């Protein structure tokens, strides 16, 4: 299935801040009005491809996902970092780990840390050993489409790490999400007078 | 070949038990890593002097500010690379640079 990635693959390009300018750029990035594959929570985990870094994105306030699956090759024989939603902390693993056709939780080790109405809007990206955390906890009103409008991401946590790009699963439990890649494009973005971002155009569009 | 420590200080300084380490130093591709905390030295206002912060530095004076941030902001300048403002690393205080 597809659907229309709007805008919304948007964020601040560094750890860093202008105010009231037409700042232009280029990295890795969704790109404006193209495609959006959409998939279902039923009851799965199907099989998805990761191309340096997605925008990601769910409906949801209930705690259906739980995090992400990542390693090299995904058998106990990989370097493998783990997302784990708690409630409490979203703990982050680095070891080896037995993965199935439902590895999840529901009703070698190298590196340890510890930090429907919503969207919980999250990036990836893998740029140059660096693992990078870019977010967004907006409100919405409805239910079956991303909604015409807009949004900004902001960063969280960089982490040291190198691993993945190829593929992946992914968690559920028991008791629908957007999934959309990124490719270097020029932009040209807008700081408004608190310097956040209020709209942007991609170059490459039309 | 396991026979044991003669911990037994009945001897001289040569076979005394040492609270010993053995700092183990070598690169990988990741930096940023265990540093040293470089003295966190005061400020000043109203006056041109030099500065150096966490990575970025100038020279100019500083003062305040009406300008105002978020959680995520280290840096400030307001068209074409002119760099002017820095809420500071410890008080978390905007100010300016003119
Ligand atoms: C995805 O993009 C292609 C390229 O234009 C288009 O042919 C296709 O119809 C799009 N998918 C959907 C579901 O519209
Ligand atoms: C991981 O641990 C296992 C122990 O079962 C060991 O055989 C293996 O050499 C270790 N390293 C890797 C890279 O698998
Ligand atoms: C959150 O942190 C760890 C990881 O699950 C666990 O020990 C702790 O009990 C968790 N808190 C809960 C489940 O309330
Ligand atoms: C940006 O700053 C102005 C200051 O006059 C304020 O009125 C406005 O609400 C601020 N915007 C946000 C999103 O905080």
């Amino acid at each position: 299935a597809y659907t229309n990635s709007f805008t919304r693959g948007v964020y601040y390009p560094d750890k860093v801040f202008r105010s009231s300018v037409l700042h232009s750029t280029q990295d890795l990035f969704l790109p404006f009005f193209s495609n959006v594959t959409w998939f279902h929570a039923i009851h799965d985990n199907p099989v998805l491809p990761f191309n340096d870094g997605v925008y990601f994105a769910s409906t949801e306030k209930s705690n259906i996902i739980r995090g992400w699956i990542f390693g090299t090759t995904l058998d106990s024989k990989t370097q493998s970092l783990l997302i784990v939603n708690n409630a409490t902390n979203v703990v982050i693993k680095v070891c080896e780990f037995q993965f199935c056709n439902d590895p999840f939780l529901g009703v070698n080790c190298t590196f340890e840390y510890v930090s429907f109405k919503n969207l919980r809007e999250f990036v990836f990206k893998n740029i140059d050993g660096y693992f990078k955390i870019y977010s967004k906890h907006t409100p919405i009103n409805l239910v079956r489409d991303l909604p015409q409008g807009f949004s900004a991401l902001e960063p969280l946590v960089d982490l040291p790490i190198g691993i993945n790009i190829t593929r992946f699963q992914t968690l559920l439990a028991l008791h629908a999400y957007y999934v959309g890649y990124l490719q270097p494009r020029t932009f040209l973005l807008k700081y408004n007078e608190n310097g956040t971002i209020t709209d942007a155009v991609d170059c490459a569009l039309d | 070949p396991l026979q044991s420590y003669g911990f037994q200080p009945t001897n001289g300084v040569g076979y005394q038990p040492y609270r010993v380490v053995v700092l183990s130093f070598e690169l990988l591709h990741a930096p940023a890593t265990v540093c040293g905390p470089k003295k966190s030295t005061n400020l000043v206002k109203n006056k041109c002097v030099n500065f150096n912060f966490n990575g970025l530095t100038g020279t100019g004076v500083l003062t305040e500010s009406n300008k105002k941030f978020l959680p995520f902001q280290q840096f400030g300048r307001d068209i074409a690379d002119t760099t002017d403002a820095v809420r500071d690393p410890q008080t978390l205080e905007i100010l300016d640079i003119t």
